[PDB]
RNA sequence: AGAACCUUACCUGGUCUUGACAUCCACGGAAGUUUUCAGAGAUGAGAAUGUGCCUUCGGGAACCGUGAGACAGGUGCUGCAU
RNA sequence: GGCCGGGAACUCAAAGGAGACUGCCAGUGAUAAACUGGAGGAAGGUGGGGAUGACGUCAAGUCAUCAUGGCCCUUACGACCAGGGCUACACACGUGCUACAAUGGCGCAUACAAAGAGAAGCGACCUCGCGAGAGCAAGCGGACCUCAUAAAGUGCGUCGUAGUCCGGAUUGGAGUCUGCAACUCGACUCCAUGAAGUCGGAAUCGCUAGUAAUCGUGGAUCAGAAUGCCACGGUGAAUACGU
């Protein structure tokens, strides 16, 4: 995991859209493709449409999961048995 | 390899000449353990707007001679397959077959 | 001896005996000898039981067997519960930490299953 | 004065100086046994001073470089040999007859192309 | 004070050409040295496929052995520091001057 | 099965290097791909002035380009114009001042790269293949030449199956290293593909080594 | 092999006893090119049998080898659609041989608590004639004696 | 002789059409630098700043952008044409 | 403290030579080639190892290193960007690594290498941290300085044959570093967890000596990312009657 020395990680767009749709009170899902960033306690009660590379899934964000990416809310592969 | 690839690693290394050093004292302040937590942050916030092909880990060492990503030499800028032609051509000063 | 709530071998030393409990292991019963001043080659059938009493008593600060069995289980189940990445590969039995499952997956999906 | 004789085995090299004296062995600023804990090394450090029947009558000082253990005491037995050629001339058909004369030319081969070692290819499957 | 030069090449025979020719000149105008070290050569190696595809049991060996040689003159006239940085040395040479 | 390269097997003991500098790790590339890019801009300058090789050595602060060509009359110009505007574009290819000298090869049958050049062009020019091997051959074996085998390879003829012909006659004798085999190449870009050309000729055994 | 004759390699006798047949033994025991480890587990089972036998090493260790050490042994030979067995005298290094490495697998394959220890055992029993190296040699004694018949023909 | 991005040739989606990479013609601007907004970014809209070098007095060289077509480009196929 | 004055002997370094040729001797042979043995020699018959690959074979591999005939696309099969994939997983195979232990595990102390690398780099010493590592910062474009107190070994102790003080897979929590960024999908550290496995069916591989076996070390690629590859030493066997 990142360093705590260098704090964590959130892509700027993602966190001025955020800060903008806390600001506003915004209940559309928040369109992003940045599954990198650190979920920070002001997207509780927001629905982050996060990219998975061919749709946004959309994930409800509750109390837990704050500290982990939003791309593991997000799965990127499609697997359903093999026979 | 692709003309389009070759302009790519050339247009990664100008960005990188371009911004290298405002990176580094922006990697500086944020790595400096006596900087501001509000200082550090705007500089994390900072690195995050510089163009992503300025950074050097974003370059991929290619043969001078073809564009090979593959099989590079530091010593000699070229791929292994270059470097044997240009070996036995003689075109390489002190370089022969080794035997020991 | 019994310490936490389960049977110590009283036939070893203390340090491995230690190491008999969910939770503690060699650098923790080392440090749990240490602070109790005891030898960790001396057997634990050999000594008081006012060390066993503070071995007991110093046992206690270290989350252990079955509080640490409640506490695994509860972040496996808040991952699983949760839905990450981490809960799908935990709720299908694949390994979790980015391991190759096209072939040497076998401790986490147990053994062959033929077609 | 001091015979002296180069010793050379496999990466080793050992300066020998013989005095003729007590019976001292001084390798490397320290005695034999301290130097060398293999009593087989020890034997063959020991070894040319057998057949000459003068383990008691010279005074050695050796300082070896390089190689491990055995290699160090090989190098030292054929300094020990050169020194007393030196020394005498006539121990050369006895160190001869010995084998203490010749330099032991085995090197490590070296690690070739395909190969997982000097000579150990890797394991093959026909299908 | 002391000179020190420092011989690097590729080949042997062009370095011993040049170490013998700076001492001679140093010899020749009024000065002394201390004999040229031959210090140890760096054998940089190198393995290479030779193949275009696959084949990885094929490869060439390289080497460049970079040869050095190093001069003392342990007191440098007037002239024969001057002599040094006007001689001229061979083209795949490279001559170190420190002062 | 696969040859080694004659003059790369025989650098250092009797063929000498095109290229003599000295470099660190710091500045080999920049000066490989600096003498690869001054080779190139000469080739395709002096592709019909028959040269045959040409040799770089950087002292210090400087680069000197020998051109070891078979006619150097057309090679230097008239009062030398020619071979100034060289240096001029020599120099600021290469980034420092150059020094352009003029080596005049006196046997052009005998040099295995203004054979196979001949070769080539005549390949081109569709003579036919046969002829123009056993012309060079002949020419070599009359002027001199200890030996001289020439391979010629890849559609011959324009035929649809490449095949691969070769001529020799005298001594090639390839595994001896003391041997002066000079050997080059050349690539004919025919309609129908590319021909390829290998010329080795054996001028005779050098006693003595590198210093010879 | 086909061609090639080979010349026999020099080893060194061991340290404590000057015995070339001991140094084999440590070799036979060696693995992984540990010798000192190896001539430490001989020399512990050797003190420990001569302790314990009361005569001396080379004397005990010579009656052990008189006692597993082979004098036939049976090769393998395809005539037809059947193998034959065929006995056949053995030199005297292969006697060695086949009695050190015979006694180095016996005491590997037994069940004391150190290498020395079970190495010390296999000489006392083959010393006391029985042991899993003398039912080796009675094995393969029993077989040659049931096809000497083959080995009949064969000459 | 080393896939987190890059590499990467693959997929999804958003984008460009003389083009990411060249040469040639015409026109206009020296390039360069700092900075704002929107966008996932590509990109688009700006603001402020800079006007350098050599001729000659007519313009050039470097570099950027626009427009047209010669083309550029292809890790597309055939190693059974080479 | 080679630490200092010193010395050039030694080790070593890297140039030049010498030496090994069946050269000498004795038998066998067809008055031959050659074979066998011996002496001398450091090396003896090709001293060891490498480089070196004949005419051709497999329409063998590579059009994706590159180049290239032809064919195909040209507001797309070209180009740019973000995210994903190449890391999937009922299974099958090849090549490795680590083991199943006592010739060992562990704890303390201690001995002996060879090759190599280094400036958008190798980075001491000191301080802090259990540790990965951080801060300050010397030296070094290097026989100087750094990577970098080699490990197996040895000595003492302990474990006592148990799925164990063997083994170290998996997983939870806490972290470090590099990089815009470590969720997919990095390496490492700590604490806890402690899986299979007790020597492997038919079958099958390597290796003739400094070899096999094992034990560490370095390099390229490389911001980071080796159990792979390339190279380097330490210890160091067994066996070849014979075709
Ligand atoms: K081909
Ligand atoms: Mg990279
Ligand atoms: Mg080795
Ligand atoms: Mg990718
Ligand atoms: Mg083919
Ligand atoms: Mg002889
Ligand atoms: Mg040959
Ligand atoms: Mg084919
Ligand atoms: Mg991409
Ligand atoms: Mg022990
Ligand atoms: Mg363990
Ligand atoms: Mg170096
Ligand atoms: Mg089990």
């Amino acid at each position: 995991p990142r360093s705590l020395k260098k704090g964590p990680f959130i892509d700027l767009h993602l966190l001025k859209k955020v800060e903008k749709a806390v600001e506003s009170g915004d209940k559309k899902p928040l369109r992003t493709w940045s599954r990198r960033s650190t979920i920070f306690p002001n997207m509780i009660g927001l629905t982050i449409a996060v990219h998975n590379g061919r749709q946004h899934v959309p994930v409800f964000v509750t109390d837990e999961m704050v500290g982990h990416k939003l791309g593991e809310f997000a799965p990127t592969r499609t697997y359903r048995g093999h026979a | 390899a692709k003309q389009s690839m070759k302009a790519r690693e050339v247009k990664r290394v100008a960005l990188a000449d371009k911004y290298f050093a405002k990176r580094a004292e922006l990697k500086a302040i944020i790595s400096d353990v006596n900087a501001s937590d509000e200082d550090r942050w705007n500089a994390v916030l900072k690195l995050q707007t510089l163009p992503r092909d300025s950074s050097p880990s974003r370059q991929r060492n290619r043969c001078r001679q073809t564009g090979r990503p593959h099989g590079f030499l530091r010593k000699f800028g070229l791929s292994r397959i270059k470097v044997r032609e240009a070996a036995m051509r003689g075109e390489i000063p002190g370089l022969k077959k080794a035997s020991w | 001896a019994r310490i936490a709530g389960i049977n110590i071998p009283d036939h070893k030393h203390a340090v491995i005996a230690l190491t008999s409990i969910y939770g503690v292991g060699k650098t923790r019963s080392k440090a749990i000898l240490a602070a109790a001043g005891i030898a960790e080659d001396v057997k634990i059938s050999e000594l008081s039981e006012g060390q066993i009493d503070t071995l007991r008593d110093e046992v206690a600060k270290f989350v252990v067997e079955g509080d640490l069995r409640r506490e695994i289980s509860m972040s496996i189940k808040r991952l699983m519960d949760l839905g990450c990445y981490r809960g799908l590969r935990h709720r299908r039995g694949l390994p979790v930490r980015g391991q190759r499952t096209k072939t040497n997956a076998r401790t986490r999906k147990g053994p062959r299953k033929p077609i | 004065n001091q015979y002296y004789g180069t010793g050379r085995r496999k990466s080793s090299a050992a300066r020998v100086f013989i005095k003729p004296g007590n019976g001292k062995i001084v390798i490397n600023q320290r005695s034999l046994e301290q130097y060398f804990g293999r009593e087989t090394a020890r034997m063959v450090v020991r070894q040319p001073l057998e057949l000459v029947d003068m383990v008691e009558k010279l005074d050695l000082y050796i300082t070896v470089k390089g190689g491990g253990i055995s290699g160090q005491a090989g190098a030292i037995r054929h300094g020990i040999t050169r020194a007393l050629m030196e020394y005498d001339e006539s121990l050369r058909s006895e160190l001869r007859k010995a084998g203490f004369v010749t330099r032991d030319a085995r090197q490590v081969e070296r690690k070739k192309v395909g190969l997982r070692k000097a000579r150990r290819r890797p394991q093959f499957s026909k299908r | 004070q002391r000179i020190r030069i420092r011989l690097k090449a590729f080949d042997h025979r062009l370095i011993d050409q040049a170490t013998a020719e700076i001492v001679e000149t140093a010899k020749r105008t009024g000065a002394q040295v201390r004999g040229p070290i031959p210090l140890p050569t760096r054998k940089e190696r190198f393995t290479v496929l030779i193949s275009p595809h696959v084949n990885k049991d094929a490869r060439d060996q390289y080497e460049i052995r970079t040869h050095l040689r190093l001069v003392d003159i342990v007191e440098p006239t007037e002239k024969t520091v001057d002599a040094l940085m006007r001689l001229d040395l061979a083209a795949g040479v490279d001559v170190q001057i420190s002062l | 099965g696969q040859k080694v390269h004659p003059n790369g097997i025989r650098l250092g003991i009797v063929k000498p290097w095109n290229s003599t500098w000295f470099a660190n790790t710091k500045e080999f590339a920049d000066n490989l791909d600096s003498d690869f890019k001054v080779r190139q801009y000469l080739t395709k300058e002096l592709a019909k002035a028959s040269v045959s090789r040409i040799v770089i050595e950087r002292p210090a602060k400087s680069i000197r380009v020998t051109i070891h060509t078979a006619r150097p009359g057309i090679v230097i110009g008239k009062k030398g114009e020619d071979v100034e505007k060289l240096r001029k574009v020599v120099a600021d290819i290469a980034g420092v001042p150059a020094q352009i000298n003029i080596a005049e090869v006196r046997k052009p049958e005998l040099d295995a790269k203004l054979v196979a050049d001949s070769i080539t062009s005549q390949l081109e020019r569709r003579v036919m293949f046969r002829r123009a091997m056993k012309r060079a051959v002949q020419n070599a074996m009359r002027l001199g030449a200890k030996g001289i085998k020439v391979e010629v390879s890849g559609r011959l003829g324009g035929a649809e199956i490449a095949r691969t012909e070769w001529y020799r006659e005298g001594r090639v004798p390839l595994h001896t290293l003391r041997a002066d085999i000079d050997y080059n190449t050349s690539e004919a870009h025919t309609t129908y593909g590319v021909i390829g050309v290998k010329v080795w000729i054996f001028k005779g055994e050098i006693l003595g080594g590198m210093a010879a | 092999p086909r061609r090639r004759v080979i010349g026999q390699r020099k080893i060194l006798p061991d340290p404590k006893f000057g015995s070339e047949l001991l140094a084999k033994f440590v070799n036979i025991l060696m693995v992984d090119g540990k010798k000192s480890t190896a001539e430490s587990i001989v020399y512990s089972a050797l003190e420990t049998l001569a302790q314990r036998s009361g005569k001396s090493e080379l004397e005990a260790f010579e009656v052990a080898l008189e006692n597993v050490r082979p004098t036939v042994e049976v090769k393998s030979r395809r005539v037809g659609g059947s193998t034959y067995q065929v006995p056949v005298e053995v030199r005297p290094v292969r006697r060695n041989a086949l009695a050190m490495r015979w006694i180095v697998e016996a005491a590997r394959k037994r069940g004391d608590k150190s290498m020395a220890l079970r190495l010390a055992n296999e000489l006392s029993d083959a010393a006391e004639n029985k042991g899993t190296a003398v039912k080796k040699r009675e094995d393969v004694h029993r077989m040659a004696e049931a096809n000497k018949a083959f080995a009949h023909y064969r000459w």
